[PDB]
RNA sequence: UUAAUUCCGAUAACGAACGAGACUCUGGCAUGCUAACUAGUUACGCGACCCCGGUCGGCGUAACUUCUUAGAGGGACAAGUGGCGUUCAGCCACCCGAGAUUGAGCAAUAACAGGUCUGUGAUGCCCUUAGAUGUCCGGGGCUGCACGCGCGCUACACUGACUGGCUCAGCGUGUGCCUACCCUACGCCGGCAGGCGCGGGUAACCCGUUGAACCCCAUUCGUGAUGGGGAUCGGGGAUUGCAAUUAUUCCCCAUGAACGAGGAAUUCCCAGUAAGUGCGGGUCAUAAGCUUGCGUUGAUUAAGUCCCUGCCCUUUGUACACA
């Protein structure tokens, strides 16, 4: 019963959060788990002028963001799983059950 | 003419136009006591040895 | 008996090293090949330099099989010749006697303190107006 | 063998350098000898580190110059070994005395300068780091536009500037740079 | 006995021409004498039995990493292109006279085509790459 | 140019003031003596404060200090 | 949707709503 | 803990102006400003022309 | 102003020079050798495989752009 | 005294605050911690070849986390010694060390008749509104060329240009709402540019171990304006597109100009820097001589001054205040 937590965010610290959560309440029930196993971070990048014309020296605005993934995953029965997933998570993040 | 060397002591301050030289008191090394302040350019540290062409000269201090 | 698999890095620049010594036969290596042909051919002394220094006694019972990928052709030679040189210092240390990790360590530092510490020297990034780090485009009045 | 590291294929013993004035800057027998003059170096790091770096390595620094041969290292090792090649065979002296009698005859005693105008004297590490400078270009101007390579030109810039015969591009530009400073005193 | 790797390479691919041009059965092309190698050159190769020492190079390339179709085999010998007065740019090798390469040596049983991409080396021909590093190196001491 | 703004020794002070006994010479244990009464929000802070303590404590062992 | 979209593409065309 | 309100445009003129009220304390460099503080800017159309209000 | 008129191939006058002149030498270079007897870049080169052949001369080691030429041992 | 109106100290002022620091992102050190079939390598069987060993990016799943990714914590503070100095406020030199100043963002009070109504369903006033300056459709133009200036790209060669052979990167990018438009392995037909099929990728999963360039090894050129240089210009052929003429870009032949290192004047730059070299996004049906990014090779010189251009504090002098 391989079931995949897969966790994508733009939030470090309320991510950190929510896979901690989910390996709180896995061994209370006690269903054994792989450990947080991450994924190579993005930064997008934009580059404009600041201006609204082409007056003046030509200064750089630099705009980033870093997209940062997560997974963890699960030998558990998926009805198992809606309890698990629905109880207690936060806005910063958004998460993903591949069921097996 | 005579041709010498001599050996730094001391290093006074830093001279010339754009601050190009350095002006440096000198102790002898052929005599174990004499000295003659002379400009210098190059960039010199204290401890290390010239090489004259004629040893007379003493060059005005600041 | 046990075995005696130790595995040892050195970057230069943008690579890493990573050599594998354990117990057997003398022959050091690089991706199958033997040290004396990897290319290019202008620093044959920087492979073969660890080996004269040291002598050929510490390698009568050890085997190597090193190998590479990252920076360039110039920052590769660098890098296996600052692996080679502190796994064999770490090969020695709890194994056997201390007495004989230091006084290889005499050896190395006085020479070229290099081979035991990295450059911690990197690519300083570009900015615009200009080309690169510290250079700017042309100016002109008039 | 810890005692002789053979410079190449060139040895360390018994090297003459006659002069104090230069004999602690110019640095290559005993302590300060290894078998490439490549190096990683970090001289460029205080004022006068630069002092602590190998002579023979100095120039191979000095040699790539000019955008095309700008910071092509590997190349210019080749041309300063073909260098020592043909030094053993035209005359028969090591090459390490025939490199170290020439920085000594090349850079000036005095180098006039701008105060209005005065001349003055010179530092040692001056002598040095101009004398390379002034046996480099020598051969650059020689080899250009011409069938002579690099190795045989920068070849006839070291046997003629050791001796001191003021044909060279060395020993011809200390003639000129004293003389402007004998002019004005 | 010995391998390619130990083998010094440059003289490896001089060798290997010698042992092609004594079989006779290579399958050489009918436009040989008035053929570019690349889009990016100006002139044809120096060597007037070219065929022979490249169908050498596809063999021993093949031994270290193999899988490889013809499109890697154009980025296998890589190049610039000078252009005129504007910049230099990274070109492409050649499409048939490397996919020529590989037919020549298909025929004759040695770069079998298997799956996860590519050719590769026969066994019975793999052979043929280890015998001749022998030969090689009892000349050079 | 290693000098330090009047936020550390205001706080070196008022940090020496009160705890000299706790307090002493070591860099790296009044670096915890710093740090388990007061309210420090950064590391580079709390290390300036930590050893112009060190600084201070030094000064005692001599003559009297003003503030 | 039925296509299946990027996650960054996804990502960002969640700020657009917001804003 | 403190705040700053500027109103710009053209008051009591055929020429223009700028306002700048003010107390507490105020600060404008370093990470802190965004969390710390709050920025926010509405322009107002009356028959003559346009405001603007820099409520800080 | 003026120009060099290298020999693409022998003359007599240059072949007689070649065999007796150029053994007796310090340096046999690609560049000496076609300055002091009047000769081309490409024919120093063709030359000189003809003296090793024999046995006349003493190679250093060639270099992609530079070949070195000695005159010859005692035995 | 400081890089600093930064701190010591004095004091008809006292207690405050802005800016500067502090701070956020980044680069460099952890064989210690948390952990990995979207990442490794050892360990261990099976197959292939060479004469017990060696070499496999050929095939698998008995133990680990050094490599790789990225979380948590640590770590450097003029701390430890020696001289200098109100012995304070500091600083220069040496040991220990991964570092004893790595680079960016953010940014005050007073102003400018600086630029932008051609970024705006931000805007006053004025103009014009059916023979419209609204709007759409068809054709040209913005490139039109004696001359003058400004950023750039390619060389003038032998430390080279031509033809073969070997061995190494890093930032990212990728199938879209009107929107039609992706990145491409394998396999054939062709000198080339392409074409004719077949996959795999919403991506640490496929392109990809991103077989990148200068650099390297060996051939052939010979001091010639030459195999240096490659403008101009004739004839064929492919590809994007509703349309290529005023040649969109690309390919094959042929032609084969100046230029032999550029007078007065002049710009940028101190270490992974300048300089060379190549590679990605932006723009884009078609698409880099320009802009924003990354790695590679890797330098000579200096640790100074106020002479020449300018900025900050004080004393000084004015008939200037549109200075």
């Amino acid at each position: 019963h391989r079931i995949r937590i897969t966790l994508t965010s733009r939030n470090v610290k309320s991510l950190e959060k929510v896979c901690a959560d989910l390996i709180r309440g896995a061994k209370e029930k006690n269903l054994k788990v792989k450990g947080p196993v991450r994924m190579p971070t993005k930064t997008l990048r934009i580059t404009t002028r600041k201006t609204p014309c082409g007056e003046g020296s030509k200064t750089w605005d630099r705009f980033q963001m870093r997209i940062h993934k997560r997974l963890i995953d699960l030998h558990s029965p998926s009805e198992i799983v809606k309890q698990i997933t629905s109880i207690s998570i936060e806005p910063g993040v958004e998460v993903e059950v591949t069921i097996a | 003419q005579p041709i010498k060397l001599a050996r730094v002591t001391k290093v006074l301050g830093r001279t010339g136009s754009q601050g190009q030289c350095t002006q440096v008191r000198v102790e002898f090394m052929d005599d174990t006591s004499r000295s003659i302040i002379r400009n210098v350019k190059g960039p010199v540290r204290e401890g290390d040895v010239l090489t004259l062409l004629e040893s007379e000269r003493e060059a005005r201090r600041l | 008996g046990p075995l005696q698999s130790v595995q040892v890095f050195g970057r230069k620049k943008t690579a890493t090293a990573v050599a594998h010594c354990k117990r057997g036969n003398g022959l050091i290596k690089v991706n199958g090949r033997p040290l004396e042909m990897i290319e290019p051919r202008t620093l044959q002394y920087k492979l073969l330099e660890p080996v004269l220094l040291l002598g050929k006694e510490r390698f009568a019972g050890v085997d190597i099989r090193v190998r590479v990928k990252g920076g360039g052709h110039v920052a590769q030679i660098y890098a296996i010749r600052q692996s080679i040189s502190k796994a064999l210092v770490a090969y020695y240390q709890k194994y056997v006697d201390e007495a004989s990790k230091k006084e290889i360590k005499d050896i190395l530092i006085q020479y070229d303190r290099t081979l035991l510490v990295a450059d911690p020297r990197r690519c300083e990034s570009k900015k615009f107006g200009g080309p690169g780090a510290r250079a700017r485009y042309q100016k002109s009045y008039r | 063998t810890p005692d002789i590291k053979l410079f190449g294929k060139w040895s360390t013993d018994d090297v003459q350098i006659n002069d104090i004035s230069l004999q602690d800057y110019i640095a290559v027998k005993e302590k300060y000898a290894k078998y490439l003059p490549h190096s990683a170096g970090r001289y460029a790091a205080k004022r006068f580190r630069k002092a602590q770096c190998p002579i023979v390595e100095r120039l191979t620094n000095s040699m790539m110059m000019h955008g095309r041969n700008n910071g092509k290292k590997l190349m210019t090792v080749r041309i300063v070994k073909h260098a020592f090649e043909i030094i053993h065979l035209l005359t028969g002296e090591n090459p390490l005395q025939v490199l170290v009698n020439a920085i000594i005859n090349s850079g000036p005693r005095e180098d006039s300068t701008r105060i209005r105008r005065q001349a003055v004297d010179v530092s040692p590490l001056r002598r040095v780091n101009q004398a390379i400078w002034l046996l480099c270009t020598g051969a650059r101007e020689a080899a250009f536009r011409n069938i002579k390579t690099i190795a045989e030109c920068l070849a006839d810039e070291l046997i003629n500037a050791a001796k001191g015969s003021s044909n060279s591009y060395a020993i011809k530009k200390k003639d000129e740079l004293e003389r402007v400073a004998k002019s004005n005193r | 006995g010995v391998t390619v790797k130990d083998v010094n390479q440059q003289e490896f691919v001089r060798a290997l021409a010698a042992f092609l041009k004594k079989s006779g059965k290579l399958k050489v092309p009918e436009w040989v004498d008035t053929v570019k190698l690349a889009k990016h050159k100006e002139l044809a190769p120096y060597d007037e039995n070219w065929f022979y020492t490249r169908a050498a190079s596809t063999a021993r390339h093949l031994y270290l990493r193999g899988g490889a179709g013809v499109g890697s085999m154009t980025k296998i010998y890589g190049g610039r292109q000078r252009n005129g007065v504007m910049p230099s740019h990274f070109s492409r090798g050649s499409k048939s006279v490397a996919r020529r390469v590989l037919q020549a040596l298909e025929g004759l049983k040695m770069v079998e085509k298997d799956q996860d991409w590519g050719r590769k080396l026969t066994p019975q021909g793999q052979r043929d790459l280890d015998r001749i590093a022998g030969q090689v190196a009892a000349a050079k001491k | 140019g290693r000098v330090r703004t009047k936020t550390v020794k205001k706080a070196a002070r008022v940090i020496i003031e009160k705890y000299y006994t706790r307090l002493g010479n070591d860099f790296h244990t009044n670096k915890r003596v710093c740090e388990e009464i007061a309210i420090i929000p950064s590391k580079k802070l709390r290390n300036k404060i930590a050893g112009y303590v060190t600084h201070l404590m030094k000064r005692i062992q001599r003559g009297p200090v003003r503030g | 949707m039925a296509v299946q979209i990027s996650k960054k593409r996804k990502f960002v065309a969640d700020g657009i709503f917001k804003a | 803990k403190g705040c700053e309100v500027v109103v710009s445009g053209k008051l009591r003129g055929q020429r223009a102006k700028s306002m700048k009220f003010v107390d507490g304390l105020m600060i404008h460099s370093g990470d802190p400003v965004n969390y710390y503080v709050d920025t926010a800017v509405r322009h107002v159309l009356l028959r003559q022309g346009v405001l603007g209000i820099k409520v800080k | 102003r003026d120009k060099l008129n290298n020999l693409v191939l022998f003359d007599k006058a240059t072949y007689d020079k070649l065999c007796k002149e150029v053994p007796n030498y310090k340096l046999i270079t690609p560049a000496v050798v076609s300055e002091r007897l009047k000769i081309r870049g490409s024919l120093a080169r063709a030359a000189l495989q003809e003296l090793l052949s024999k046995g006349l001369i003493k190679l250093v080691s060639k270099h992609r752009a530079q070949v070195i030429y000695t005159r010859n041992t005692k035995g």
